[PDB]
RNA sequence: ACUUAAGCAGUGGAGCAUGUUAUUUAAUUCGAUAAUCCACGACUAACCUUACCAUAUUUUGAAUAUUAUAAUAAUUAUAAUUAUUAUAUUACAGGCGUUACAUUGUUGUCUUUAGUUCGUGCUGCAAAGUUUUAGAUUAAGUUCAUAAACGAACAAAACUCCAUAUAUAUAAUUUUAAUUAUAUAUAAUUUUAUAUUAUUUAUUAAUAUAAAGAAAGGAAUUAAGACAAAUCAUAAUGAUCCUUAUAAUAUGGGUAAUAGACGUGCUAUAAUAAAAUGAUAAUAAAAUUAUAUAAAAUAUAUUUAAUUAUAUUUAAUUAAUAA
RNA sequence: UAAGAA
């Protein structure tokens, strides 16, 4: 769980559903309450139907409200379920989230918040990739760690070897291309990423490692 | 083999800081967050932006973390306000406005910002407006 | 929720809570346990 | 290091030369860079950030906190698919894992555990369950039921084996373990002419008294049903016999195999032990 | 740009382009969307791109998902998607990469806007105004303006300087020589700044008007400053000068290797 | 081994405050009741809060939906549809009504958590068993060792996190507390050497003495059973009851009544202890200040002044700055 | 030419 690396630890900011700091505490309390109310509204908005006997129940996680200085971004994960020539109901829902010209949801929310609002829906293809969605749906280890540790040791040793080779052949060592010789986006990122695999479950606590 | 120019190399190193020439403080930027990660990342980004804009910026001075505490009757909860200070020196108002606009445009989730601007310069009522109305009303004017 | 019918008429949303409340109201009214008629002037 | 715009034109897009020029003009080439002790800005690998990666960068036209488009300019209209599928091969299969019959698994496991041939097990052995029971144990938290399976396996060529398996969950698992055990217990059964037993056998196995008698060619398997299944697996074709005292199926099954292996002596063994020639009269009558 | 709003011009183009334009039309118009024959013909042209019959695509075009109907869960995990928890880390890295690309290629462009510092002369500009801005917030304190000046930099004669300090009262701090006053009584900072400027003008005019009273008999009251100073700890002590022992300081010892390496 | 017992340090007969109970009351809103004891929540009850009492007053009410009307904007080709707001319409809403209204859940307390399953292997015909072992050691599962058993998963431990000590970075040392702040990293679950005691004989343990160390504390983190709980104010669902009233509003009253009884706290009953005074101001930490905070000064009590309490006036600070 | 089952 390397804290110095953004692929190897969850940012502590992400363990709050409302991610905000306002110098004006009144406004911060108001924004927290707004986020809770909008989450309840969005939950109400995830059930659709194409006439009777055609009910469709999208399952969304809790919203993640990212408040920045000039914008709010409401990110949420969701789970759903010849097609090129019409729009199914879930597509219509998401398109009213952002893409409609006249009365899209983010403009109305922008008035509610008095700051720009965007909505970021993220589809999850399985239901056991998110404990919240898995719970809302069922309402209606050593070897992997060893491989991960081996990869981390290999990357560290690779950088060390690179740097000593530069020193052989102040603190500024040399050009970046040689300090990071075999250290590319095509091998390092996915090998250092954490929480790739579900290693345990208890039906709703999902353990990802 | 592949040329990596200086701008890309600078991303892989600590941000550069321009020297302070007169020591005229022109603004201080206080950043606050309930976590320290986004706060420090954003502070580094502000330093980079300021360097390229030509602004001497000292650095994200650590300021005392405020602790708030709540007891639930005996479960303890607390909230930590982390605070960084970036001061700007020897810069024109317009460049500094550009800095503030740019870093506002590209701000991070959960970070608030207060900006004090110091501008050196040459030397050279609702109740009251209602009290008059009440006193010029027949109910009060009759006793006077 | 009620505004959604006017903003997005080509989407027909369903309020699960409201539908459950109506189903319970009709179920009580089938057993004869429904609310009496409110007195009127 | 500072580079000629001539060289950079060949390696970097046209729209990026301006920023590189301005950087090289604003950063003196003597600049000494320090690494940051506590804040990591660049990723842990090398990247010139000229290419938008389909997975590791925000998808263009997608709303998010740092989306630079306006609200009325996002270019994602189809929400049925994951917008950013995984990079590289498109999967995160751990090394040593495979993507998502019983005789095959028994054969593989037993070849790994004992070095026996899987092909022989899969293509030349036939299993036949003999007894399938629910036994139970009384424990302080109630009755715990177990499934018990006794099976026999053989190749109809003088090799037979009994196996017992036991499972608290499913009969499939108990039968699988019984099949495993039976293959592990494979023995060689003496047979006269590859069809019957050499003489007669009067064998006691615990409470079971077995009386087996060799039979003529064309004579069937006129025996207890458990013994019939064992004979079918072992390649015994002609046999007569009777069971006395206990007629427990498990004990019959187990004791008939000791009867076949221990209470039989081949003609060769007798001849060599006694130093005499044992001649089969019918074998010699027909030349 | 608005080609999706003009289905007439979809004639031609790649079939995938026509599909994207059709989807954009539906997404943007929402319920305001309505059938248009030219769009339907453009989609008939794509009928070959996707293995769908002409009749079926016209049926779906007219009756939508109803037409589709008229014509899982707990699946095995194919290891082709990440958990949302790992997707949070991927998003953290996407944010990092976005900022790195900004720092690589857009921040250097800001170097065009560098200006040389037009240092206002301290003698000419001795008054400092402090403004406050809470970025992205409606904070009541953003209207506050603070005016500070060192009184000896006001161009006052001694009698007028004394009168200034006497009239400033608690706003004047004799220890630092700082006259400071703040205003947040007006809704906007510009009003508060002009108000503070006007107060300063009245104070200076009265301080220079010695024709009636110079207040030379009134000494300078420093009680507010004493009360202020009692609330801050005063570490006003230094190591005795005569206790110092430079004789005891370590002396650099000659080292031949370093000198022969500075060659 | 909770508990007891012992020892140490207290508190403890009064007044008051605050609870509970009893009685009283229009109301004194609510809380226990299978024989030791025990009805006992308040991060603020003048109005509000409030749940209670008295007297007035409201009647589709706070919701959602249907159906009409009356307008108001948009669109057709002038009426019309589309919506928004009001009025009515009745399904209803509403309920600090019911636990003698049942379920789950959750919460509390307690017992057990080096143990439970699974997989192989082995023993017994088998149900079953998995064997040394009723192991050693520690305050402790603590630390170890061992066996036809060996693993795995969880659990425990390690780990982690505080704190402590140190290094780097940051601060143009006037936001000063650099004796500081807060990011990152390191450290220990300490280690070595003898001597004496014991030993399962050392490469063990304890004690003592030396040596190096700043090193001496704390928190969290899993399940399984048992019982309790409706201020379960830790919910949801269901059942049942009221619907001009068990819902809703206003005015005042009560929750503050006083024979008792008890719990808790505060102030005392004087000299190892109370009082007064102590201005270049002995010596803190942790908090708070945009639904504020209140400096210095002046005036009165008031007596040269000080102290103390108010008033007048609001300086600075929305804060490492000022209070 | 000797079969067992509940
Ligand atoms: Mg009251
Ligand atoms: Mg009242
Ligand atoms: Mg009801
Ligand atoms: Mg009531």
């Amino acid at each position: 769980g390397n804290i110095n690396n953004k692929l190897q630890h969850l940012n502590n900011m992400n363990n709050w559903n409302t991610q905000i700091y306002n110098y004006n505490k009144n406004m911060e309390i108001m924004n927290t309450m707004n986020d809770k109310l909008i989450n309840k509204l969005l939950y109400k908005m995830m059930t659709l139907k194409l006439n009777n006997m055609n009910i469709n129940k999208i399952i969304m996680s809790k919203t993640i409200n990212q408040h920045s200085l000039n914008k709010l971004n409401i990110k949420f994960y969701y789970y759903n379920n010849n097609n090129n020539y019409y729009m199914n109901m879930m597509n219509k829902l998401m398109n009213i989230m952002n893409n409609n010209m006249n009365n899209n949801l983010c403009n109305i929310l922008s008035y509610y918040y008095k700051k720009k609002v965007t909505i970021e829906p993220i589809k999850l293809s399985y239901i056991y990739l998110n404990s919240d969605i898995f719970s809302k749906y069922i309402s209606l280890d050593h070897n992997i760690s060893m491989n991960y540790i081996n990869n981390i040791n290999n990357i560290n040793n690779n950088k060390y070897n690179n740097m000593i080779n530069l020193l052989n052949n102040n603190n500024y060592i040399g050009n970046i291309n040689n300090i990071y010789n075999n250290m590319t986006i095509d091998n390092i990122p996915m090998d250092i990423l954490m929480y790739k695999y579900l290693v345990g479950w208890s039906i709703v606590k999902l353990n990802f490692i | 083999t592949r040329p990596y120019p200086v701008n890309v190399e600078a991303v892989y190193y600590a941000p550069l800081k321009l020297p302070i020439k007169y020591g005229d403080l022109v603004a201080d930027i206080q950043l606050r967050s309930y976590d320290n990660e986004n706060l420090d990342f954003y502070s580094d980004f502000i330093l980079r932006t300021g360097y390229y804009l030509g602004i001497p910026l000292t650095g994200p001075k650590p300021l005392p973390t405020r602790r708030e505490r709540w007891t639930v009757i005996k479960e303890n909860f607390e909230r930590h306000t982390h605070k960084r200070l970036i001061r700007a020196w020897d810069t024109n108002p317009e460049v500094l406005q550009m800095l503030i606009a740019y870093i506002t445009k590209h701000s991070m989730a959960g970070v608030g910002m207060k900006c004090n601007f110091f501008q050196r310069s040459e030397i050279s009522s609702a109740v009251g407006q209602k009290v008059l109305e009440l006193l010029d009303s027949p109910d009060f004017k009759k006793h006077l | 929720f009620r505004h959604l019918k006017t903003l997005y008429p080509d989407i027909e949303f369903v309020d699960l809570e409201e539908q459950y409340r109506l189903s319970m109201v009709e179920a009580k009214k089938r057993r004869g346990k429904g609310a009496p008629k409110k007195m009127k002037k | 290091q500072h580079y000629d715009e001539s060289l950079l034109s060949r390696y970097y897009p046209e729209s990026l030369l301006k920023s590189i020029k301005l950087a090289q003009q604003t950063i003196p080439e003597d600049t000494k860079f320090r690494v940051s002790r506590n804040v990591e800005f660049a990723p842990p690998y090398l990247d010139d950030f000229t290419k938008i990666h389909p997975f590791w960068d925000y998808k263009p036209g997608m709303p998010h906190l740092h989306a630079q488009e306006e609200n009325n300019n996002f270019s994602i209209f189809r929400w049925d698919q994951v917008q950013q599928p995984l990079p590289g091969e498109g999967n995160i299969l751990p090394p040593g894992v495979s993507l998502p019959s019983k005789s095959a698994d028994v054969a593989a496991g037993l070849h790994k555990q004992t070095g026996v041939d899987p092909d022989y097990i899969t293509r030349k052995l036939t299993m036949k369950p003999l007894v399938m029971k629910r036994v139970s144990n009384q424990t302080g938290k109630g009755k715990i039921a177990s499934f018990y399976a006794l099976v026999v396996v053989g190749d109809k060529n003088g090799m037979v084996g009994l196996g017992e398996g036991k499972s608290r969950e499913e009969m499939s698992k108990a039968i699988f373990k019984a099949h495993w055990d039976a293959v592990r217990n494979l023995k060689e059964i003496p047979r006269y002419e590859n069809r019957t037993i050499y003489g007669d056998i009067d064998f006691r196995y615990h409470g079971v008294k077995l009386h087996l008698r060799s039979a003529k060619p064309g004579f069937g398997l006129r025996v207890n049903h458990v013994i019939f299944e064992i004979c079918e697996c072992a390649g015994i074709k002609d046999l007569s016999g009777k069971v006395y005292k206990s007629r427990n199926d498990m004990n019959i099954a187990k004791g008939t195999i000791e009867a076949f292996t221990k209470a039989q002596k081949t003609l060769d063994e007798v001849a060599l032990g006694r130093g005499k020639k044992l001649v089969d009269v019918r074998k010699v009558y027909y030349s | 740009a608005d080609l999706y709003m003009h289905p007439e011009k979809w004639k031609g183009l790649p079939p995938q382009r026509i599909l994207e334009l059709y989807w954009e039309r539906m997404a943007r118009l929402g319920s305001e969307y309505k059938p248009n024959k030219d769009e339907l013909n453009a989609l008939l042209t794509t009928s070959e791109y996707s293995n769908v019959p002409v009749n079926d695509i016209k049926k779906l075009y007219h009756r939508g998902e109803q037409g589709a109907i008229d014509i899982n869960s707990l699946r095995p995990f194919m290891f082709d998607e990440l958990p949302s928890q790992a997707q949070e880390l991927v998003a953290q890295h996407r944010e990092q990469r976005f900022y790195n690309r900004l720092a690589a290629y857009e921040l250097p462009l800001l170097a065009q806007y560098r200006q040389e510092y037009k240092r206002p002369s301290p003698e000419s500009h001795p008054v400092t105004y402090r403004y406050t801005s809470y970025v992205g917030e409606e904070h009541p304190n953003s209207r506050k303006v603070v005016l500070s000046v060192k009184t000896k930099e006001l161009g006052l004669e001694e009698k007028s300087l004394h009168k200034f300090r006497i009239l400033a009262r608690s706003r004047y701090d004799h220890t630092t020589d700082i006259f400071k006053m703040s205003s947040d009584k007006f809704e906007h900072a510009s009003q508060n700044a002009r108000y503070l400027h006007d107060i300063l003008q009245r104070l200076l005019a009265e301080s220079k008007d010695l024709t009636e009273d110079d207040f030379s008999d009134v000494p300078l009251d420093t009680r507010h400053t004493i009360a202020k100073s009692l609330r801050k700890k005063k570490r006003d002590y230094e190591f005795p000068e005569h206790w110092k022992r430079p004789e005891d300081a370590p002396k650099k010892k000659f080292d031949i290797v370093d000198q022969l390496l500075s060659t």
